[PDB]
């Protein structure tokens, strides 16, 4: 909750009033930089190394502008989803991974700051929201996993006393978990698409800039951006894919814990509920966004295969 | 007219007035009227096919360079969509009649009549909005095609008869389509007649090629709205079966409501099957032509440069060819999603505190409504947004490959 | 002979008279007739293998150019389909026998006799139509292979083969002519007959499942409790049990089909991939209409037709086998009793698994696979054109 | 030593004697024997990694042409498979012990003891067949590697210090693998010790990789045989509950048999999950290395001319990589299909001619065994024949594109 409370405070679910306007104040500072950068090549005269660096700057600030209100859009959804998540925590492994991510992002940000204030304004604001969406997703997937574990434990307890009331409670818990998963899909459908497109376009930009690098046009130039932003894109897309694929194995636990010998001693009303929930949980929890994208390691492998094919084609054409 | 016919009356009237080979849904079934309508439709078909034959004639007899050949093939394949759809609706009216007659005597249950009426109104609104969008797009396309003729120099590359490998730019009449004519079209009455004929041909062919897709999209929209209504009434349907402090009246009411829900879902499934049967070969032919269209258009965009008539032509052709695919791809994907979500809607109700009949009904619904209803295109591919995404990715990859190899 | 044997009687007759190694379905079992049959089959096989090694040796000892080598390889790969099919049917005859004998003693229920007879008649009509189509296509291509060789010092034989004796002048020319005619006819007939048998196998199961779907509707109307007795419940139980046996028989028959013609399909696809790739390479050097262009177009058309003929039927079976749950929903299960409801639930659970024919587990034989092959070949052809 | 440990005893003994870091399944637990085993394993690891580092440094410091660089990279990536597998089993013995201890106290019901014994014998036969095939392949590969180096001109391309852009072929000692050595490996005692060290290193690395792959295949084979036994005993399991002309003894017997079946299926599912957890990362790393190996090999195959040492070496590398992939792909596909067929086997029983308990058991079995059991490597992909087919197709199409462009 070190940064989950930060989610809450900049989103507005808490008593923070000026901090909410401070979030919108961040939307204006980037807006100042975005319009100024867009006017560089339009009016100002500069060399090739400037606009391309400005293009990386404006593309980065485009993400910054396309993340603040982009995340503030689902204010009520995030509030309700946090309220559901307040009851039960998250696994210790998820706590460790979010701690590691938030420690790395803060430390890695300072590397570029002191690498060589006028330009450092946007350096720190970029890194915080890069970790921000990479921590919210893991926290709110971990709470879902913990609730799934609680549901499995409740079902296992229900298969010891033939308790209709306990099984009804477990079914209600499963329905609430499904509703929360739908809410999570609604919340995260858009930022995941933004991150995936960002990854694709920066992969293309970096591979073109890397093949046109050794020639020497980029001495003390965009290479720092093409390293840092590409690394951030890679880590966020990897986190998203991994924790969207972890949700594909949540229903298997229920599907395997429902198959119990006690099912042959219940009173013919327990059996119908068992069979109905088995039918429901046969299909795993699929994280479908954009009507075409299934967020998982298979999607990550597809992206990697596309990148590898592009690299192979470019290398074959060059040689 | 009641049911889907009254639901789609503007579409039916538009296709009737266009000149397509449709015979039913009349009110003046007399010999003279049927003779006049048959004569008008045959004249329209003859005019359209003669103009198309002239267009393809001005593709091999006057095109020498590869660029001119590509432009001619692009135009011919662009109008091949309308050419195929015209004959398909000419020789396939029975499937359309069967599809339109599926919802003939269906009547909502008295308990869920209000919900059915609300979803019917929503379906009407969606259908009208889609028709308005289609009409606006067709009108804008025709207007732009008419306008762009006068923004360029009508010069055709022709080899010099005196030299060996030298060409000039012979003047050509300013016409919307490069077509050959038995009579001269350089100036005067011939020029005006040719321009009028080409304008009418473009408008009517676009009207047919858009009306077919509009009909398919309207069918899918109605199916989706019916499925949404079925999902919506499931919670009150199950709550009817609660054992709160079962009488014979309650039991018979629950049985009747379950029967009505099952009959409506079976009607939806059969309607989607009829949609697949009626619009399989159309989608197959459309995609087969559009594959070549997009390949040649990507090749043309490879040589694009600056802003000019050629750039605008390539951009417009690409945009229209992608929009035509997307128009039915989005509706196929929406139908797949709405058919797959019925299981979640059924499982998300208060069925645990219900009767054994309600639990059995929920179990059977969860069992069947597991794999989504798919409008397969001639059982070759699955019409959804996956197909459109794959097409866009393939086109972008081909464009990148060409721009790298050139 | 009755059942599947009688249904496939003309195709079986063609197989046993075409020289393929068949030991059953003969009503003249003596101590010598088997000997004449064996010697005739052996002579057919030896002349076929002799012609194959002759064309192979001519290709390997008379090709100096890449185009000539490609054409020779095209001919060899076009005939190797029948080459492998002959040995496949000669060796794995037990799987074919088991698939034929799967439907050997089945007896229809008294209530569904008319439906079973109608669907059996429809299956027979489809089988005869497919046989007619295959025979017509084989005859047409056989006559085409000889009408093309006259439109070309190399003798005008339709096959460029090597022989121990001269084939330029004399009776050797006509004897090579007739031998090559017979070889082409026999090889094409074998290759088409195997696919004919597989397609008949794929259509019989589809007809049986359509019959099951049709009889599902009155199955629960019998059990409807509208104004059961002991006799009614006994009849419903017997009819449900018969339906379950019929579905199990269909599933086992499809499994037998898959086990029977999986490796042969895999080998056919493996050869088809290479010949299609080489044909796509060959089609780039087109110089208008001529003998070479006609030959390339014919090879491509036959290669596509051979795969598509069974791909469409496999896809039809896959698409139709999933409709049994639709029929189970169609029949008014809400009017049935608890036993009927449980049977419907179990049937739906089973039917949520489409009957899929697998080519030795590597791929699913369907129009999806046909479209994948078409796309790969077209993409390769386009890439070759762009690079050239 | 009973159960899967006794089942895999030859493989366990080979792993113990092969220098891999293992600590359990020993009968000499003494303060001296364990120390000697630790020193032996440490010496083996040190020698292996020293030889690998020598290969890497030679490849880095003595590669001038792209062909030489490609050959060195192919060899280094070929042996990084064994490097990764060794370092993976060294630090991951706990998961392997957990997987091996799953079938610890399992016992079969008296009714199905004959079927259990028959399928146990079948599993033993399959495991012994797999071990024999693995040993034969490894020994043959080592022998071929030893023979091939004697069948060519041992010369290395070097640039000319006398001229600007000229080169020659300098004599190089005839070794099993090209590598750097601190001592004088040119001839004599240094040459023979280098050759024997190379032979031992190649044999031991191939053994280290093949033992792990055979262990995974044996795990999958045992799971498949257990699933086969469960499928087979279904006929007597459901026949026992038949109501044909129930007594208390028969009822308790069928209940006990049903409990045994449920426990056995749960055990099999947990065992498959344990296999997936234990041997997923290794498969992912193997595929990551193998895709690059196959890309470079497809590039190198386009340079094959006639029949010679280079062509034979490239063919051998490709064959070994494809065999390594196929070895686990086939077993993954077998497990997938043989777990998916359980529903068909259960439905094919005489479940109608049985009690309501039998009907419910069949219903729940069909409901549960609908999703096939899948072994996945770190959730990146599903280990099956589809992965092997995709890899083969990608390699073939890359080779075709390269040979057509070149
Ligand atoms: C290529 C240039 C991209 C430049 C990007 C720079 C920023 C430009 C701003 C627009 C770009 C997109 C921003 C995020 C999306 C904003 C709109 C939105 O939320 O749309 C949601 C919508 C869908 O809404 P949804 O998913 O929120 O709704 C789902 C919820 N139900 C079902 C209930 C309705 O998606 C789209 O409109 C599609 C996005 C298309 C554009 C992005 C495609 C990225 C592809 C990258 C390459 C991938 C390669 C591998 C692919 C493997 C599989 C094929
Ligand atoms: C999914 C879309 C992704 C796009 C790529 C997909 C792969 C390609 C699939 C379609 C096949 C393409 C066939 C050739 C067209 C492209 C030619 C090209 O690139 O060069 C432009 C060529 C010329 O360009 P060029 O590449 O020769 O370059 C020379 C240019 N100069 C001389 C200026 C240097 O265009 C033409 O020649 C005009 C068109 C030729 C006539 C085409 C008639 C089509 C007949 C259809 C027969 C059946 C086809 C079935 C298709 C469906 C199969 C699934
Ligand atoms: C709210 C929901 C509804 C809204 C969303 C859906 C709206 C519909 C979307 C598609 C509408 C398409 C309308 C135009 C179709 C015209 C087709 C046609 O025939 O055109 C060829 C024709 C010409 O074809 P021609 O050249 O063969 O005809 C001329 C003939 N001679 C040579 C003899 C004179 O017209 C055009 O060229 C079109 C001109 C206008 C094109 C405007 C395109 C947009 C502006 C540029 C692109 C900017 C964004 C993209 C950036 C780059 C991306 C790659
Ligand atoms: C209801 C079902 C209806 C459909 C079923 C019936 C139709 C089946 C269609 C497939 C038929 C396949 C068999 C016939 C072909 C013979 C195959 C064969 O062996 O040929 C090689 C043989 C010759 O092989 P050869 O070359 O080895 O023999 C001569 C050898 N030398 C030269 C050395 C002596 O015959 C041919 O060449 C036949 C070619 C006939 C082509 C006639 C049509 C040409 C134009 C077609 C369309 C052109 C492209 C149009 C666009 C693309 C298509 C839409
Ligand atoms: C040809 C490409 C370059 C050479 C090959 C590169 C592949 C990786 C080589 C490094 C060795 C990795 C294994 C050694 C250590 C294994 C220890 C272990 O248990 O690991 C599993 C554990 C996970 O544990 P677990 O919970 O999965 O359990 C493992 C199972 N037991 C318990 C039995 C051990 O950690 C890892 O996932 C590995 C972390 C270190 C990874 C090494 C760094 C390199 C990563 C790849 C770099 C290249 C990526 C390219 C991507 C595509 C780009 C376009
Ligand atoms: C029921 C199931 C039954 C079993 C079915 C499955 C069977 C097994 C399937 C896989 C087969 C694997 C076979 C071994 C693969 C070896 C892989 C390998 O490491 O290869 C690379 C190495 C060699 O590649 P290299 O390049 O690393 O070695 C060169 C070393 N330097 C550079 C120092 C010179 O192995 C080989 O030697 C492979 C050669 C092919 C094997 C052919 C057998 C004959 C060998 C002697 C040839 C002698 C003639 C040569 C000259 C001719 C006259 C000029």
């Amino acid at each position: 909750i070190d940064t989950i409370n930060m989610f809450l405070q900049m989103t507005g679910c808490t008593d923070s009033k000026a901090m909410l306007y401070l979030t919108y104040f961040e939307f204006l500072i980037t807006f100042y930089y975005l319009i100024a950068t867009y006017a560089s090549i339009v009016h100002f005269e500069q060399s090739v190394t400037i606009q391309l660096f400005a293009l990386l700057c404006m593309l980065i600030e485009c993400v910054i502008l396309l993340n603040i209100t982009f995340r503030l859009y689902h204010k009520n959804h995030i509030r309700e989803m946090h309220q559901y998540s307040r009851r039960l925590g998250i696994p210790d492994s998820y706590r460790s991974v979010i701690n590691v991510i938030t420690k790395y992002h803060l430390i890695a940000s300072n590397i570029f700051v002191v690498f060589p204030l006028v330009y450092a304004i946007s350096v720190y604001i970029a890194h915080v929201e890069l970790c921000f969406i990479n921590t919210t997703f893991i926290y709110y997937v971990g709470v879902l996993k913990h609730r799934l574990e609680t549901i499995v434990q409740t079902i296992g307890e229900a298969f010891a006393d033939n308790d209709e009331q306990k099984f009804k409670y477990a079914i209600i818990q499963h329905q609430k978990l499904l509703s929360y998963f739908n809410t999570m899909k609604i919340v995260f459908s858009k930022p995941i698409l933004l991150s995936m497109s960002f990854n694709a376009i920066y992969f293309g930009l970096t591979t073109s800039f890397v093949i046109q690098a050794i020639r020497g046009y980029i001495n003390q130039a965009i290479l720092s951006i093409c390293i840092a932003s590409s690394a951030a894109a890679v880590i966020n897309i990897t986190i998203y894919t991994f924790y969207g694929s972890e949700l594909m194995d949540l229903h298997d636990k229920i599907l395997h814990v429902l198959f119990d010998n006690a099912f042959f001693y219940v009173s013919k009303s327990f059996k119908s509920s068992i069979l109905i929930m088995m039918t429901r949980v046969t299909i795993p929890l699929k994280f479908t966004v954009g009507y075409i994208f299934t967020i998982n390691l298979n999607l990550l492998l597809k992206i990697l295969k596309m990148s590898y094919t592009v690299l192979n084609v470019l290398l074959s054409s060059e040689t | 007219k009641d049911g889907l016919i009254k639901d789609l009356w503007p579409n039916i009237r538009l296709i009737q007035l266009s000149g397509l080979f449709i015979s039913e849904y009349y009110d003046d079934y007399s010999g003279l009227a049927v003779l006049f309508r048959k004569i008008y439709s045959w004249i329209t078909a003859i005019i359209i096919y003669s103009q198309f034959i002239f267009i393809v004639i001005f593709m091999v007899t006057k095109s020498n360079d590869s660029d001119q050949l590509a432009a001619g093939v692009v135009t011919t394949l662009f109008f091949t969509h309308s050419m195929i759809k015209f004959v398909y609706f000419s020789t396939g009216t029975k499937s359309f009649y069967r599809t339109l007659s599926c919802w003939n005597n269906t009547s909502p249950h008295p308990l869920f009549a209000e919900s059915h009426s609300r979803f019917h109104a929503k379906s009407l609104s969606r259908m009208r909005q889609l028709l308005i969008i289609v009409s606006i797009v067709t009108i804008f396309t025709t207007i732009s095609w008419t306008t762009i003729t006068f923004f360029g120099e009508s010069v055709w590359k022709v080899p010099d008869p005196e030299t060996f490998n030298q060409t000039m730019y012979v003047p050509v009449p300013r016409l919307m389509l490069h077509s050959w004519y038995p009579w001269d079209s350089g100036h005067g009455l011939g020029y005006i007649v040719a321009f009028v004929l080409q304008f009418y041909w473009v408008f009517i062919t676009l009207s047919h090629s858009n009306l077919m897709e509009l009909l398919f999209s309207s069918f899918l929209v109605h199916a989706c709205e019916q499925l949404q209504h079925l999902k919506e009434i499931l919670n009150p349907l199950i709550e009817l079966s609660a054992t709160l402090d079962l009488t014979s009246n309650q039991e018979v009411l629950v049985r009747s409501a379950i029967k009505y829900w099952v009959e409506r879902h079976k009607h939806v499934v059969k309607y989607v099957s009829l949609i697949t049967e009626c619009y399989g070969s159309a989608l197959l032919f459309h995609m087969l032509v559009s594959t070549v269209i997009l390949t040649i258009l990507a090749y043309q965009a490879t040589k694009i440069n600056g802003v000019n008539v050629f750039a605008f032509s390539t951009i417009g052709y690409l945009m229209y060819s992608f929009a035509q695919i997307f128009m039915f791809c989005i509706h196929g994907n929406e139908l797949i999603e709405e058919s797959s979500s019925v299981m979640e809607a059924a499982y998300g109700c208060h069925w645990y505190d219900g009767s054994e009949e309600a639990k059995t009904f929920v179990q059977i619904v969860c069992q069947q409504c597991q794999k989504p209803l798919i409008v397969s295109g001639a059982k070759f591919f699955n019409v959804s947004l996956d197909l459109f995404a794959s097409v866009l990715g393939a086109v972008v990859t081909y464009f990148m490959v060409l721009v790298q190899l050139k």
